[PDB]
């Protein structure tokens, strides 16, 4: 027998590479090229989604595309002024009392010589007391830029597509465990389009499971690892902010503007959000039905609210419409398992530092008008605690706060392999 | 690189002298910009130099009444003498030295030289004349002396 | 079939479809990810073509060489190889013992070239 | 240091003139100064020479005294020369200075007259060469309140000067005279 | 005869290329590629290659890379533009000894705070070399007549770390291996490497520090030894240890000047005010100077009286020995070392002095404010080189005077890149033989 | 090693052409490394194209049909291939290379045109 | 009868690609040296069509000029604290004498500095209070004066695999299939001049005066008239300006206008009379072949709008003229010198972009440029078909029409060398 | 020169095919700003186009040659002219214009024919 050379053999190895964007704004789709699938019969490929390299590259990409969008906007460095603030009581609701503060300060004008007396509205979570004289909360760590009004935070879908010489393997397993062997693997050019939403406790506008509710963890015995739940039937939610704000442009420099909240047209009420009752009960019943497989039969699985920490991790924080919400969600995780609607007391903050960074915030300008908003709840991020053994009772609390876990629920059926076309094999021929 | 001084020609006594040397067609990097003085009754002397970061070095005989400043924006440097006296009448040059060791360094890129005379007198007429030299025409004419009080005196004999 | 449709098939069926894999190896500051990947693909394709060209093997897909098959690399018979095994398990088996084959072909081609050099001189 | 030099060197044209600069531990450097013009370096080390300088200029050192040698003195080479060294305390020190004069036209004697006032005396000296001249007074010599014109070139191209003396209508003494000395030659003129 | 074409012949050619660096701070090595374990060195047997240490392009490439990395590392720190105002400084006088009197100034000035409309009145201790008088007396900083420059934010350290200069694909690096090399001329034993050894970019002006030693003798390198305008690099055989210290117990307090920017200022000194000592052993330095004099006589003569005098610079970087000691930039006299006349546990102390406003790469309108370091400061390093400069009086003389000098930073890295040359591989080649194509 | 036969005989350095032939392929370090990699690809593709013009593609040692001129080198076989290195050969024929490159191009140009009419039978 | 394969044949199709430079603000040092005596071929049997209006070279040239301008304006000083209140009076009524408070290199001290400003770049705030007109829309950079604005010629070359063509037909109107297509390695010496309604320092025609339009029967598309003879235009700024440097802070300067040395006189650009009359006679003689052979053609003055589009604009020596040019386009055709009162503005919104200026510094001495007019950008004011008169007022404001005066005999194509053919031969 | 005798007959252009292929890669004289990134992208695009042109010649067994013949049938629906009226008095610019759609089937036919020919050559050498 003599060795031969075959060029173009179908073998691959696992590797890491540079995945370029593709699309059908903050997320710069101008650079993305505009936008197929080949089934593979007799192959079984070992998958892993907690060691996946696509999620970290996607997270760094999302951070950098966020950072390049705030570059040409106004710095808002002169806004750090000694504010002078009082309450606002144009017929304020008793639950709303103390949240909104009228404020007035001295601001520089377009000319460098003169100055003007400007009034604005600020929430209680934005101003802090000087130790009535107040000041902004960002004047202590880092003064930060303002989000420009022309760009929008709407999550356009993007496709992550591999270059030449690589391939993306997609599982068609209908009951995929999240790791281990995959009986049916399909080779696609690239993904289905991922919406890069931002959330903390509940996943929004995600991809649904197609047959049953799947719960995936890196280690179900360990309590320090998060628990990702994927739904099969969506739960509808309503965003609501029932106020009519007026944006007035205050000019603080030669060609720079500071869009401040002017006044409220009418009554002020809380910016609640509504979820259905029976739909949530049926979905949570399916969830508590499945979790008894991993944890044991006749075990009392109950749900408590969030443990603590800062406001971002503890509260549900989404971005619908253009304002930043921070909702309570304590009427959602209360039950113990052996036409009503659950309303949630939500609150709005303006100075936002999103990607867990210090010294880099961003002022969100107010949006004129009333905001109506709906979305689907197609995923939860749970976290158990250190309960004692043989108690037959476990409490699950909504965790979150890490932005990798939102995009690990979409890139859970993908991997990147490096095709190598060279191989050797023996046969009967001999070179003449 | 060409240098040229500019400033007043007649300075009243016990005042502050000021001059400015402008650098044309060159840079301020790595060059000691000096100031030099040529008196007829005291020979050639040295005032001091300034490096482009502001490190100065003044003459020890004139230390305490000299100040040299650099300005890289307008591409020039300036000299200030305080409490001038009638013994400071000379011709002032601006020169340069290369960066390194001054054990063998020699002054180059000299200026044209502006005459500066420090006086203490007032306007008077000739008693047959400090601000204007008198013209005597009828013969032979002699150049005028400089007295210690600060006046002039010439003669003209056929 | 498609780009990798013969990956699950056996060797005797996947050796007839070597054209489809070989054809698809060469298909605002953050648009540099598009530029960085293309040079990498070009360099990898040029490395594969150069390594084919060292063995006197370029220009063809199925290519035969007169280096004998050492039994220490694979002691199994040829009868079960080409109809009861896919290419992935072959890559798994000869993930080891590959670098010395890549040098044996390298020396054997130069020996054959010098023997051709001697025969064409007389 | 002091860096002493001879005050004056006068040679005939076509001959060599040497000038010495004593008391120099560090390498010397010679500057050529002409009236109305910026100084030019002529010998920038002990022996070297920059570009553009003619071949007639050279220098050497023996011990602590360094000399400059001019091969041929023309009318161009009538100037003043200063030697310069480096010292650690005062960074640059210069010499006293030597004037080099060429003898283009031959020697003649000065002409001097004395006039009485109507009290200041006037003593004008005309038509002498070279410009090295000294003026003396007596009353018993006079060593106070005397001012002397520095020698200058007139339209004749032949040097002339003047002297003045301030007195009180001391016009006690019986004899006044103005003494001019011209490199050895003495002319005396005298009076109330 | 008949022509053939050969591919891959061992033929190189001299060329210039953009070398990339690898390593195992100011010099950001998080962007550099990790290097290999066990770097292969291939010895070339029957070869002679012409070398030149004064004309190789990798010295200027290294200088440009160090300038670029030092400029890049000062980008996200504090700008410190609103600082310089009309200072009002009086003399500090605390427990001051005989020396360092009138050197530290106690300055008081206004500053802005986090809020725009409020002000504050803070005080700091400033050295004499940073302040200049305008006309207690009114002073001001020396920098903001040309530029106001960035502070170095203190999470970035100034310790040198080794970088290995690799070679790109298609090129090669030839490494000299002769033990007696003056840097110019042919070399009998040439080796090739994938990358250079560990080169640490140390900054010094009179005495080369922390460098690579010699192996047999004290070599002396110059471009033209008969010329007196060329620097004479000396490479030591046995290293000479130097200990520099600052005995003042310094205190750093943080003054906040804006919404997110802090200015670290010198506070009150706890203890006594003393000058910065710098110690070199006398007997080791005497032996090393004797070795240098013995090696210097082979270029000039067997009876010349070699002397050493102190430096004669104009500014402070050429006159005084300058380096860093973990954050504080020193400027040291070194006139007790270079003072001897060589005919044919005592330690020398040096009055080292400290400056803060640093203009180091000699670019017009760029500087750097080095923050004070809390506590005492100590370094132990060894001298592995000198940068001398001959004072050329005249020809055929019997006395030569050598003075230290520097300022040009390319001579500090030409003493480590002398045994290296970059070449370009040309694999094509033709030759005649007897064979025929069919 | 890599090029350890650079000082050896041309008759013995031709056994080892592959280990020099296989190493032509192998933010400050961003665009600089990009132009370095691109220019390496330029040099390798230029070399392979120049072998492609002369008709010696895929071959390390290629016999051709261009006459050797005695004016190029009067020095004969038994010392060029016995006691001379490749560097001295590159220094000797350094300013004669364009003529032999053009002659190889001309010979390959005339070689292929005499083959197309032969296969028309 | 079996397929053969041919490689290397000359076959091209039209495509778009990124070209590169070949040779101040326009970066000369970033271009490759030009290629010497680029030889020219002739396609003797070609009917390949050209297009002047829908080629991608003009868009790429516009983007490259804008990007080069923004790059060259980057490392210069920003005049953001110069925007203060201005107390101004009259000079000796166009020039203003403005005095202002202004910061120094010490942060707590201030100085009173006066300067001279034109009337076109100050506005009155509510009669001795003024401000610049950029202080409510921009905060804009002074062009640091070591750079120049000289239109050095720039050659465009095609990348490898792409070739740029060259039409050699003399009587070629810009659109349609021309009988003669050639090929060149690189374009000729195109100079990026800045102009409005008078193309100057450009390339002449061959024998006669071309008239180029999309459609001649529409009053919305510009008519790029190109001359066959040059019409020389030449002028001065008669004032004598002094430049003083005002230090704004730690190491940055601002060059202000000093005192006038001589006597103030307005700028004026004058052109020959008989030469302009015969050039307009050629234009009205040959232009009648498109609109009717018995028509009345009259030229009105400018239509209106901003000062950039109404007035002839050019950067003669660094100062930006805005000359009236109403004394030229004033005639009625039926089958000495002309002076032009001209005015100078300093702050400039160049490429019709709102938010970025540039502050042109004053220059010392008198300036003088002699230039040749080689083209016009006339537009048509349409009307009903009832009268035999047509009013052709000048127009402009679009910088692509300056670069569609050039790049007319050029088109880039993509070579596809692979090609198959039927033959009776066999591979064995 | 480049594209010389492009308007001539196919027989005259077949003798000058070797000068076009020298510079589909680059010239050597042309081997951080606006122009630098543009020139780098142009160089990368030229390299990719040259390698894409060479790979198709490599697959069909035509590598290393400028003129070659292949053993796949040609259907007469693609073209009806004989050899004499195409190989004289015809330009390639007129020749590419009607095979804009028939080409992609022909390329696959060449690919499968060369794969079958190489497998048949491999089968013969085993004896
Ligand atoms: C030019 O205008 C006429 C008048 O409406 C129109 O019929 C013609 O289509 C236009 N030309 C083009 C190319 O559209
Ligand atoms: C017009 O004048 C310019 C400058 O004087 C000159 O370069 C150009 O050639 C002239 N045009 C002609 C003569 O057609």
């Amino acid at each position: 027998l003599w060795v031969t050379v075959y060029y173009g053999v179908p073998v691959w190895k696992d590797a890491e590479t540079t995945l370029f964007c593709a699309s059908d704004n903050v997320w710069a789709t101008h650079a993305c090229v505009p936008t197929q699938e080949i089934h593979l019969e007799n192959v079984t490929e070992e998958f892993n989604m907690w060691k996946n390299n696509m999620v970290e590259q996607m997270h760094t990409d999302i951070i950098s595309l966020w950072d390049q969008s705030l570059k040409p906007c106004v710095k808002l460095t002169p806004l750090c002024v000694t504010l002078q603030c009082t309450n606002v009581t144009n017929n304020i609701t008793d639950d709303m009392r103390g949240e909104l503060k009228n404020c007035s300060f001295n601001m520089t004008t377009e000319l460098r010589d003169k100055k003007q007396k400007v009034y604005s509205l600020f929430y209680r979570l934005d101003v802090v007391q000087i130790n009535k004289e107040y000041r902004l909360i960002n004047c202590n760590t880092s003064a930060c830029t303002q989000a420009c009004p022309k760009v929008s935070f709407e999550p356009i879908p993007i496709h992550y597509c591999a270059p030449a010489g690589f391939a993306i393997l997609k599982c068609k397993d209908k009951k995929f465990n999240g790791t281990g062997p995959c009986p049916s693997v399909s080779t696609v050019q690239c993904t289905h389009g991922i919406k890069p939403v931002v959330s903390t406790q509940l996943l929004l506008n995600g991809s649904l499971a197609e047959e049953e509710v799947m719960i995936r963890s890196e280690n179900i015995t360990n309590n320090a690892k998060n628990i990702l739940v994927q739904f099969n039937t969506p739960v509808q939610i309503n965003c609501t902010r029932p106020n009519n704000n007026t944006r007035k442009s205050i000019r603080i420099g030669p060609g720079q503007a500071f869009y401040a909240t002017g006044d409220i047209i009418g009554d002020i009420r809380q910016a609640h959000c509504n979820v259905s009752k029976a739909t949530w009960n049926e979905t949570l019943g399916k969830v508590v039905k499945q979790l008894r497989k991993h944890f044991g039969n006749n075990t009392i699985i109950r749900f408590a609210n969030s443990s603590g920490g800062d406001l971002e991790v503890t509260t549900h924080s989404f971005n619908c419409g253009g304002e930043f919400f921070y909702c309570n969600t304590s009427g959602l995780f209360n039950s113990t398992w052996i036409n009503d609607s659950i309303t949630l007391p939500c609150r709005i903050k303006q100075i936002i530092n999103m990607w867990q960074r210090i010294g880099q915030c961003m002022y969100a300008p107010p949006i004129q008008g009333v905001i109506r908003c709906v979305s689907n709840i197609t995923g939860l991020i749970l976290t158990r605690d250190g309960g004692s053994t043989n108690s037959t009772t476990e409490t699950f609390r909504p965790g979150g706060g890490d932005m990798r876990d939102n995009w690990r629920s979409e890139l859970y059926k993908y991997k990147v392999v490096k095709i190598e076309p060279l191989g050797v094999a023996p046969t009967r021929c001999k070179r003449r | 690189v060409q240098l040229q001084e500019s400033g007043p020609g007649v300075v009243k006594s016990s005042e502050t002298l000021s001059l400015t040397c402008t650098v044309s067609g060159g840079s301020m990097g790595g060059t000691y910009w000096s100031w030099l003085r040529l008196s007829p009754g005291k020979g050639l002397e040295w005032i001091g130099y300034i490096f482009h970061t502001g490190e100065t070095n003044y003459s020890p005989s004139l230390k305490g009444r000299v100040s040299i400043s650099v300005d890289t924006s307008k591409n020039q440097f300036s000299l200030r003498l305080r409490s001038v006296t009638a013994a400071d009448t000379a011709v002032y040059f601006c020169a340069s030295l290369p960066r390194g060791q001054l054990v063998n360094a020699y002054f180059r890129n000299w200026g044209r030289g502006s005459l500066v005379s420090v006086t203490a007198a007032s306007t008077k007429g000739p008693s047959v004349y400090f601000p204007e030299p008198v013209t005597v025409s009828w013969v032979h004419t002699f150049p005028a002396v400089l007295q210690s009080s600060g006046l002039y005196s010439l003669s003209s004999v056929v | 079939l498609g780009f990798l449709g013969a990956a699950g098939s056996t060797m005797g069926a996947a050796s007839m479809t070597l054209t489809v894999q070989a054809r698809n190896l060469l298909s605002t500051v953050w648009g540099i990810k598009q530029l960085q990947a293309r040079v990498l693909a070009v360099e990898r394709y040029l490395r594969d073509q150069q390594l084919l060209g060292i063995w006197g093997c370029s220009g063809k897909l199925i290519c035969c060489t007169n280096v004998p098959w050492n039994s220490s690399w694979s002691n199994r018979n040829l009868s079960e190889i080409w109809d009861n095994m896919t290419w992935l398990q072959w890559d798994k088996e000869i993930s080891n013992y590959t670098q010395i084959i890549y040098g044996l072909l390298e020396e054997s081609q130069n020996q054959q070239e010098k023997n051709e050099q001697d025969l064409l001189a007389l | 240091y002091e860096l002493t030099q001879p005050p004056s060197v006068s040679v005939s044209p076509g001959q060599t003139a040497t000038i010495t600069c004593s008391g120099a531990s560090t390498n010397v450097c010679w500057y050529q100064v002409k009236p109305g013009q910026s100084p030019e370096v002529v010998i920038f080390e002990n022996y070297k020479r920059p570009s553009g300088i003619p071949d007639r200029f050279s220098g050497s050192k023996s011990g602590s005294t360094a000399t400059l040698t001019i091969r041929g003195t023309q009318a161009i080479d009538e100037a003043d020369y200063y030697c310069q060294v480096w010292d650690s305390f005062s960074t640059f020190v210069f010499g006293s200075g030597t004037q080099v004069t060429v003898l283009g036209q031959p020697k003649a004697n000065p002409t001097v007259t004395l006039f009485p006032p109507s009290a200041t005396l006037v003593c004008l000296i005309s038509d002498f060469y070279p410009g090295a001249v000294t003026v003396a007074w007596k009353a018993s010599p006079v060593k106070a309140g005397v001012e002397t014109t520095t020698p200058s070139k007139q339209s004749n191209n032949k040097y002339a000067a003047s002297s003045y003396l301030s007195l009180t209508p001391q016009w006690s003494h019986r004899s006044y005279s103005c003494q001019v000395t011209h490199e050895g030659s003495t002319v005396e003129k005298t009076a109330p």
